[PDB]
């Protein structure tokens, strides 16, 4: 073998063989925990208790729910490591933060981008009764899919080239990346259609700038983990210190999504920003 | 269960009635409703004529969009007691004659009505497709009658090119909620066959802005 | 309104025939329709039923599976495609409109009906009398006894009265045991409760001569009654 | 012009004067008496038992 | 002359005010101060009729107190069965702008009307099985705000042209026209004997109209803004109006003056609908702060809040048997409180 034993062993060995890197890791994790909870907490308070129920609001509400829950689970890794030393069989719930930050959060971004494509360029009769009820239905289905995918990838078959050392990588960095990229490209093509009024050019510029910012954040927050997951499969020739420092740098960079996702999905919204300013 | 045959058949009838009601609402949800609120017959009839009692309704389809124009001016009642029936309209197509600046003045009352519509509680986020209608007569009469008759504070010249710009900026001045509402001014000619084209462009921009606002991009 | 009937004729046993009931005049799409047979020497009998918009569809126990019934709202026509004929289906088939809402009058109008001659837990309702000689101007009471009480928990007894003048289709007289159907004189008055029901005629004339039937409407296997024929 | 409407207004106000008026005390007494005499069968002042309530949730 | 007539006009107004003041000796609170208060009253949403897709603008209970009709801006006129939830009829209106509706006492007819300045009478009990238009009453030069059925052949309509009219369905013409209002007439309510009625208008005055004689009989002032709602007391010797200045007022027919002022310091919104209880003790008022309110009609105290609506309440109605009160709000739904 199961992989979470390997992640616990990698964390323990990085603690053993790198004091300064571990100290920087705790500092970065604490900074993200401080920054990634107040912003997400304010966003959830001003959506779930201040605001009309559009499907994008439901999607970003469950997204910030996952973000706050994995912010809570971020110190759980350190707490389980410090308190319950050893007993790798005990080490499931703290290492299950990859279910929240990396597994369930990534394709909620794709769900939001799918909704944005479905609403901007072509409603198609309101997506044949899109509706908040079916929005929650897709939310429940995607929750079940994320739970099923996250459970099997830990101990499927073993070895570097086979099992989920590459299967999880492709499953959560090829389908989500291609879906987000192609739908952002289609929306940017739609919003630059030639024959639109010059009065509304200023809003569409900010719209595709926001879409490109979301794509850049996704590409910079989740690429090193899967890149190193590919690297440890193809070329074992690099040694263990690089394979641990790159792994923890990538994990921290994926934890930076807890601070950059909710600001770029909630604070940049003009209506939500005006609501927060007026209250 | 615990329902007899008549109650079961009544439930079936109500289910079918709700089905047709939902279908009618879905049909009417995709159709654009415009409020045509002119001032003192300053080009209402001409605008209705070049394209396409109480409330006069006009519906016309223009290249994959169904429009609905509600001519209102034949009411002569308290506007505040029924103007809340027009919440959720896609736009408020105004109509102002430029030639009525030297007619207490008609243009001043048009400005008063425009201020009363912009600064309205119900229309706090509906865009206004302002239609400066009579530009030919304004062009002919601007050489003889200066704009100082209507605007004593005007500092520009007599030419129509800057006088029309001054009228447009003065009409956009009375807007206060500039962050939500956008006024799509246009100048209408007798041979202008693109007034419906400009209405389509403004309505598509309004729909795009509404979709961006709902999606969180705006 | 109108309901003109086409079909019938000599049908061999085990064959198939298709009865067209083409409505004309009223909103056919909003009206649940039935079929009611009538043997040449017996009383009325139920056949089938389609709800509005071709939804729920029921059948009698005798004709289940052999009969299929369909409607066509485009052409305002409703059909009865019946298979596996035998000598027990020799009857005259009336299509009866019936619209169900609160306060409506089901079975108000009956079609003309085409006779069909074939070559060779039901709530039973009992009317012991079968022929009541009487003079005009005399008050007449016709009794109808059921096996299960029709009084639902809502508070309305779903018992119906019909009148079949000799030579024409039945017409609804009393609906839900206490409500006068529109278009009938006020002399008719039905009453009763539970399982015992009677219909009291105040004054009798020459147009009241005809057979009097009963309908239950609790569950959709509706059972008719042995008609008590009125005559001078 | 602006004369006929004044004439009919003053005539209506003149014929408003001879309207019979009763004491406010006895009118309030009648209001209260009708209010209490019909309060027994009123299903608003007195919450009816749920057995005979037709809106049984 | 204008001032010459105005002299005795203001003299007559002063005489009327003096007579009204001289006829008052004690307030309604001073009389019914020793009566046991009604106490707190709780209301629960027994039924929630949904199916409209626009703002609901009017509602009327049937005489049988089981059928009710609702008018909304999508162009539908839904007739609800209130004991169950299911609908009965769905009538597509010719003009989507409707601001009033009515139910006939016999239940055979349902009225509508709105910004089209035309009252439409719908024949529910047709041999053809569909709801038709029995008559399309035209002749008003303004929006219709309230129409009430006198009987199966007469309807009293109140329009926005400062006039109320009595119609004849078969002929289609105005039998009587009630002139005397200066502002837009906004609401209407007939007497229990249907021989008098009162109309409230935007000039903060309600007049008692004789539907048989044809002229106004009494004038009731006191409000500070538009009167959006009016309703007779069940005795017929009083009526209660709800205006736009967050105040419901009780007027007396025989005392011809103020009786009560049902106002609270915590409400600054505008009453949109007013209805009375069966015994005349609970005056229900549909406010603009998103919820209805209950007032003890004999005291001045409150009794409860019918807070169950997303948008504002536009129509209110208490059944003829007095079992329930239905509030239809602007969002999409009517709630049958009981």
């Amino acid at each position: 073998v199961p992989l979470f034993h390997l992640f616990a062993r990698l964390d323990e060995e990085l603690h053993g063989t790198f004091p300064g890197l571990w100290l920087a890791l705790m500092a970065v994790h604490g900074a993200i925990f401080l920054a990634g909870l107040v912003l997400n907490g304010l966003a959830l308070y001003v959506f779930c208790c201040r605001t009309a129920k559009t499907p994008s609001v439901i999607y970003t509400i469950n997204l910030v729910v996952t973000d706050l829950l994995v912010g809570l689970s971020l110190p759980t890794r350190f707490a389980v490591y410090y308190g319950a030393r050893g007993c790798l069989r005990c080490a499931f719930p703290h290492v299950l933060g990859y279910f929240l930050n990396m597994h369930c959060s990534i394709l909620f971004l794709t769900c939001i981008c799918v909704d944005r494509y479905l609403a901007i360029v072509r409603p198609e009769g309101s997506r044949r009764c899109r509706q908040p009820a079916c929005a929650r239905a897709v939310c429940a289905f995607v929750w079940l899919a994320a739970g099923a995918v996250t459970l099997s990838v830990l101990g499927v078959t073993g070895s570097r080239p086979c099992c989920r050392v590459f299967a999880l990588t492709v499953l959560e960095f090829l389908l989500p990346l291609l879906v987000i990229s192609v739908f952002t490209g289609r929306i940017m093509c739609a919003l630059s259609r030639p024959g639109l009024l010059h009065q509304g050019r200023q809003r569409r510029v900010r719209a595709m700038q926001l879409l490109l910012t979301v794509l850049i954040i996704f590409l910079v927050c989740f690429t090193p983990f899967h890149a190193r997951q590919v690297a440890v499969a193809l070329w074992p020739d690099m040694p263990h210190h690089t394979s641990l420092v790159v792994y923890h740098v990538a994990v921290t960079l994926s934890s930076l999504n807890s601070c950059m996702d909710p600001i770029v999905y909630c604070f940049v919204t003009s209506g939500f920003q005006a609501t927060v300013r007026g209250l | 269960c615990t329902l007899s045959a008549e109650d079961k058949a009544a439930v079936e009838r109500s289910k079918m009635i709700d089905r047709n009601l939902r279908e009618d609402g879905e049909k009417a949800a995709r159709e654009v409703k415009l409020l045509l609120l002119g001032a003192g017959e300053s080009g209402k009839n001409t605008i209705v004529k070049q394209m396409k009692t109480g409330i006069v309704e006009t519906h016309f389809t223009f290249k994959d969009l169904h429009f609905k124009m509600f001519d209102v001016g034949a009411q002569r009642s308290e506007r505040k007691k029924w103007i809340h029936c027009f919440e959720g309209v896609t736009a408020i197509i105004f109509c102002v004659a430029l030639s009525d600046y030297d007619l207490m003045n008609r243009m001043h009352e048009s400005m008063k009505l425009f201020d009363s519509i912009c600064n309205n509680k119900w229309f706090t986020d509906t865009s206004i497709i302002l239609f400066l209608n009579k530009k030919d007569l304004f062009e002919e009469k601007i050489k003889k009658s200066p704009l100082t008759i209507c605007y004593p504070e005007y500092a520009g010249s007599n030419t129509y090119e800057e006088a029309a710009a001054y009228i447009q900026c003065q009409f956009e001045d009375l807007n206060k909620r500039k962050d939500t509402k956008e006024i799509y001014t246009h100048f209408t000619c007798s041979t202008d066959t693109k007034n419906v084209q400009f209405v389509f462009d403004a309505v598509t921009d309004v729909i795009i802005k509404n979709n961006l606002k709902d999606c969180g991009l705006f | 309104v109108q309901l003109v009937e086409s079909g019938g004729g000599l049908v061999q046993p085990g064959g198939s025939r298709k009865l067209s009931c083409s409505a004309s005049g009223f909103a056919f799409s909003s009206f649940g329709m039935h079929w009611v047979r009538q043997a040449p020497e017996k009383g009325l009998e139920w056949v089938a039923y389609i709800s509005s918009g071709s939804g729920t569809i029921y059948y009698a126990d005798t004709v289940k599976g052999r009969f299929t019934i369909s409607r066509d709202d485009p052409k305002n026509t409703l059909f009865l495609q019946m298979t596996s004929l035998r000598s027990e289906d020799t009857a005259m088939y009336y299509c009866v409109r019936s619209i169900y809402y609160y306060g409506s009058s089901p079975f108000d109008f009956w079609g003309q009906g085409t006779t069909l001659t074939v070559s060779s837990s039901d709530i039973v309702m009992t009317q012991a009398t079968s022929s009541v000689p009487v003079t005009p101007g005399e008050s007449v009471s016709i009794s109808c006894r059921s096996s299960k009480s029709l009084l639902h928990s809502n508070g309305n007894t779903y018992l119906y009265w019909f009148l079949q003048r000799p030579g024409q289709s039945p017409q609804l007289l009393i609906y839900r045991m206490s409500n006068l159907a529109s278009g009938v004189p006020d002399r008719f008055s039905g009453s009763g409760s539970g399982t015992a029901f009677t219909l009291t005629i105040s004054r009798l004339e020459a147009e009241d001569v005809g057979v009097y039937y009963c309908m239950q409407h609790l569950e959709y296997p509706l059972t008719f009654g042995a008609g008590t024929k009125l005559e001078l | 012009a602006s004369i006929a409407q004044a004439r009919k207004l003053v005539e209506q106000l003149k014929m408003e004067a001879n309207i019979d008026r009763i004491k406010v005390s006895k009118a309030a007494a009648d209001l209260m008496a009708y209010c209490e005499a019909h309060a027994k069968e009123d299903p608003l002042l007195t919450p009816v038992p749920a057995s005979e309530n037709p809106f049984r949730e | 002359e204008l001032d010459q007539l105005r002299q005795e006009a203001e003299q007559l107004k002063n005489q009327i005010r003096d007579a009204r003041k001289a006829c008052a000796d004690a307030t309604l609170s001073q009389i019914t101060n020793n009566i046991d208060p009604v106490g707190r009253i709780q209301m629960r949403t027994r039924r929630t009729l949904r199916g409209h897709l626009a703002k609901i603008y009017a509602m009327h209970w049937g005489t049988d107190s089981r059928l009710l009709v609702s008018a909304s801006q999508d162009g539908k006129l839904i007739i609800w069965d209130s004991y169950t939830t299911n609908k009965v009829h769905a009538i597509p209106l010719r003009s989507s702008w409707v601001m009033t509706c009515a139910y006939a006492p016999s239940g055979n007819y349902v009225a509508c009307g709105g910004l089209d300045n035309i009252c439409s009478i719908y024949n529910l009990k047709t041999r053809e099985g569909n709801v038709r238009v029995s008559r399309e009453l035209a002749g008003h030069t303004g929006y219709l705000s309230c129409c009430r059925f006198l009987d199966d052949n007469q309807i009293v309509t109140s329009s926005g042209d400062t006039t109320c009219a009595l119609w004849d369905i078969e002929t289609g013409q105005q039998t009587t026209t009630f002139t005397g209002h200066t502002g837009d007439v906004m609401s209407l309510s007939l007497a229990p004997d249907t021989r008098l009625f009162v109309s409230g208008a935007c000039d903060a005055s309600a007049k008692l109209w004789d539907v048989r004689e044809g002229m106004c009989r009494q004038t009731f002032t006191g409000h500070e803004s538009d009167i959006n709602a009016i309703c007779f007391f069940p005795n017929g010797n009083a009526f209660a109006t709800g205006s736009d200045d967050a105040t419901c007022r009780l007027f007396d027919l025989r005392a011809d003056q103020e009786l009560m002022t049902y106002s609270h310091d915590n409400i600054i919104c505008g009453i949109t609908s007013v209805s009375f209880s069966k015994s005349g003790r609970l005056l229900l008022a549909g406010y603009d702060d998103f919820n209805c309110n209950v007032w003890d009609a004999l005291k001045a105290d409150r009794a409860g809040v019918l807070a169950g609506h997303d948008n504002r309440v536009s129509c209110l109605g208490v059944t003829d048997d007095g079992m329930a009160v239905a509030t239809g709000s602007w969002d999409s739904f009517l709630k049958i409180w009981n």
